């Protein structure tokens, strides 16, 4: 060989796919171990739920930001995953911040922390891209919706296809027995679905 | 979930923690709670009567370095070692690790919601990158339990002490 | 899909050390390979509890004079071995020990370190102290199997009359990564290069 | 060919696996000879016994450091192969000093230099990792042990799996005839077993 | 397993010679290839009584001025042949004799010497004097078949007005090593580059 | 052991060395002891009666350059040439080569322990890197014998002189 | 009691626990 240099050289390119020359000529590495919790794709991570700050309002602090008290709207969630809002501190909103733009569906899961004897109907409704905010329950009743009765189903789940909002209102008032207080609480949670994809890396602004 | 049967290569029942509407949350470190290549499993339930309200997030975190506010100083012996007596979360929202409670569901998690179930159970297979730890001085898993929503219901004499009972077995442990 | 495979999420060559020293009318480096000297890669790495990888390392010099094509020596020093006292030391000669000599005007030097620990993977967090028994001076979580050696560097021709600063920049491309046990994202500023403590403080997202 | 240089070049890397250009175009080398004592692996060397300084105490000099006089403990051997101690001057402790960490089993062989008519029982006992030193023969009798009678077996051998100590006590007093003195002596020896492995080179501190 | 194969134990490129000379307002090298000029490689090599190997040699210059890209000549001189008197000598021209010219700013020069002796291997120790009969001046153990020639070097362009020191560093990678008859480790400091004498002195290990 | 039958490509019996409780040890160089491509074998035994105590390490070292304390000066003729008369170890613990006696077992070694056996034998095949040395001026092997544990037992008139008898054959020697 | 041979009787699921005694000190609760 001419023994000087190879073509496509005399640079350093920050993200290259070429190999390099090893220290320790045949040091055999310490073995593999078959432990669980393998991960192979970030999407396996982003598909796992997180709670979200449905109570991001300025009076709330610590854990209280993650729960809404039910004694008209209860919460109304700005639905962009990477702009500031409730989703900003979730696996969805953390992982995806590393990337240019995103595609595929989400789902929420709500959960109601009540006493077993307590019930009520909440309308949930969803505002597709370009929509206005449902001002009150009559626009939610005409909008794409689910009526969550806390009976049968302590923890409703609602897919979000591919944005405005998910919005949730006291359609009935609450009902509870004499032995359980009105300090009743909803938890809100979200993930991406199996169909999700993230396009092209751009380093996150949070740190 | 992590999908192992408890495996290598008799339960112990801790004294019940007196939860309250204000409580921040509790943790235990394994093996420290037993006083060892093992498949720990953890089985926790509430002594909660049907009027009661509120909910707990049960999580097992691997290699959970408890952090602290307001100093660069690392934790002492007595802050990290707690045996079966366990430790409090000084800041549950940061999970003490400066990480959101809201994202702790990436770790194997189960819910005690007092409508649906007062009981939850988790298998914690061996995660250590050495094959059988043998010294008293490390804790591969931390079991953590946090009041996501505050305890409620009852009146007067019932005094809101609604206990949590924790149980642990080092299932398939070898030495 | 692109940077959704974890090797592509992590495999961006990080500037893990950025430093300088002069030669004028001491002045050698000894930095241990732990990716805690730079905050972006700290967070991006901390999303996984255990990782197994080879490390490519690239060394790039740069000069402000007050070009001289000097010889730079890079040396890798293993976990817990002896390290030199000055620009001159018998350690820089070491027979059983990897090193590279390169000229400043050549394209920058590259090395591979194979996966280097007595444990099967790097445990990116560890909450213990020792492998046998603990003394008072054994700090919480600084595991010896995570020590990963150090890269040691000096100017070899430093007799020069001309007066200048060498800058060095060190880029690590962790490569061929296998990863285990994902983590909740680190959502808080970093006080130090050893533990995780902090002083946003009480509300992670805006109103 | 373009005839300038080849890719992966313009450096010298101290431990490289690449070939080089010969002086003497086809000088045929002086032949091979089939002589014994071939060696192919360092492990073939480290598997061969050495005596060890079981009598390292400050009064002992020259050969006396390798023998213990038997007229309560006789000797108690710190069992780390590469830290300072009796093993430090053995093939085990010399070869392994060139490497980062070690794995696999050892074995001791003791030997008793007595007169043929002389006998006694010595308990030997072994302290696994993290154990305390057996203070006297009652803890040795409860510890993992062998009782070496000098009858039948002038030279007991004891494997060490994979540390504290090997410890050896006058369980009986000695017995000897009128024609042989109490200047009776034990020799201690050690090697690694077939299972041994040494991971990664780091040059020895003894020279 | 890694550096347990003897070729990997020994095959680390040793800095076997480290020297300088000036040119200003004599000064050539003639060093014989014997690995006794540096103490670490002395010991690491002395663990075997006979070795057969090719030698790679790499030459690295370096400069302190008071860069000039000079031509350096390396020459190999065989066992017992004529050697030059000064920077200028007919020997530097030798027709039947290997040499390499290289420029200081090129990456450093490499050569292979094939295994070079009239004996089938290098006898790393030898206790005799001569192959026929002995005179008084024939020193104990300095065997002629072990002479292995010398590497000879000069600056070719040395007319320069500018004032400086050339440092040279010479790295030998003994390569493709076959070895015979292992030895008890040399546990004592080295007084000289010919025999093995000494002056730790009487107790090899600490108390 | 080295696994050759004595091979190329009548014994000689040296006068018995008078060992004592204090003795440092003795060596002989081959071929020098015979006064030649060969398989030397060496057969050494103690004239020790059953009361006696102590033990010898018997070793054959290839190319054993005897060193010395306290000078850079190389050995003279008379220091290295000793015929059958042999030489003393001035420092057995350094094996004179600045190498530990304790590690000399890497060389082909045998034990005379007076309980188990008063006799030991070694085969020393040709190691020279030239095929048949022919001059009087080199010694490929050194037979060495060292009191690892001091001679003992007996009383008074027995005077502790308990002899060593050495025997050598150049088996399969050709010229 | 937690280190002794034991059963934890939750009054949930099982209003009336039963425990065999093989063949003495106590049963303690």
């Amino acid at each position: 060989v001419p023994t000087c240099l190879l073509p496509g050289s005399n640079q350093f390119l920050t993200t290259d796919d070429h190999s390099s020359a090893p220290a320790f000529p045949d040091f055999s590495p310490t073995p593999e171990m078959h432990i669980p919790g393998q991960v192979h794709s970030m999407l396996e991570i982003v598909q796992i739920e997180s709670m979200m700050e449905i109570n991001n309002v300025n009076d709330a602090s610590g854990v209280e930001r993650l729960r809404v008290q039910i004694s008209q709207l209860l919460f109304n969630i700005p639905l962009d995953i990477q702009l500031e809002g409730p989703l900003r501190n979730t696996l969805l909103g953390n992982i995806s911040r590393y990337y240019t733009h995103w595609s595929g569906s989400l789902e929420m899961t709500f959960m109601f922390c009540g006493s077993f004897m307590t019930t009520g109907k909440l309308i949930i409704c969803y505002t597709p891209p370009g929509g206005s905010s449902p001002t009150d329950r009559m626009q939610a009743m005409l909008a794409t919706h689910v009526v969550w009765d806390f009976g049968l189903q302590s923890s409703i789940t609602i897919i979000i296809p591919w944005v405005g909002y998910v919005t949730c209102f006291m359609q009935t008032n609450l009902v509870a027995p004499v032995g359980a207080a009105d300090q009743c609480y909803i938890v809100g949670m979200v993930a991406a679905k199996k169909d999700f994809n993230l396009r092209l890396m751009r380093d996150s602004p949070d740190i | 979930a992590y999908g192992e049967w408890p495996t290598y290569l008799r339960f112990y029942t801790l004294k019940s923690k007196k939860w309250e509407s204000n409580s921040t949350g509790w943790w235990w470190k394994l093996p420290d709670a037993l006083n060892y290549r093992s498949g720990f499993l953890c089985h926790v339930q509430c002594n909660a009567t049907k009027f009661h309200q509120g909910t707990l997030l049960i999580v097992a975190i691997p290699e959970h370095q408890i952090g602290k506010k307001g100093t660069g100083t690392s934790a002492s012996f007595a802050e990290v070692m707690k045996g079966a007596e366990g430790g409090v979360f000084e800041q549950p929202y940061l999970l003490d690790d400066g990480t959101s409670l809201a994202c702790a569901l990436v770790y194997p998690h189960q819910w005690i919601n007092l409508r649906t179930n007062n009981s939850a159970t988790i298998v914690l297979p061996w995660m250590n990158s050495a094959p059988m730890d043998f010294a008293l001085r490390h804790n591969n898993w931390t079991l953590a339990v946090i009041p996501v929503c505050p305890l409620a219901g009852g009146t007067g004499n019932t005094n809101t002490y609604v206990p949590i009972t924790i149980s642990i077995a080092p299932m398939c442990a070898e030495y | 899909t692109a940077e959704c495979l974890v090797e592509n999420f992590l495999g961006r060559s990080a500037l893990v050390c950025m430093r300088s020293f002069e030669y004028k009318n001491k002045n050698f480096f000894i930095w241990t390979l732990n990716t805690r000297e730079l905050v972006q890669i700290r967070r991006k790495m901390e999303l996984f509890t255990y990782l197994r990888f080879d490390t490519e390392i690239t060394i790039v010099p740069t000069l402000r004079l007050f070009l001289p094509n000097l010889t730079l020596q890079a040396m890798y020093v293993p976990t817990g071995a002896r390290k030199p006292s000055s620009q001159d030391s018998f350690e820089w000669q070491s027979a059983c020990n990897p090193s590279v000599f390169f000229k400043i005007n050549d394209p920058p030097a590259r090395l591979t370190i194979p996966f280097m620990s007595i444990n099967s993977a790097y445990a990116n967090f560890y909450d213990g102290f020792a492998g046998f028994e603990k003394k008072a001076t054994v700090l919480y979580g600084i595991n010896p199997a995570n020590t990963m050696g150090n890269l040691c560097l000096r100017v070899v021709n430093s007799y020069q009359p001309v007066q200048y600063t060498l800058t060095v920049r060190v880029y690590m491309k962790p490569k061929h990564i296998k990863a285990w046990a994902p983590r909740a994202p680190r959502t808080m500023p970093y006080t130090n290069i050893l533990n995780n403590n902090y002083a946003a403080p009480t509300a992670i997202v805006s109103h």
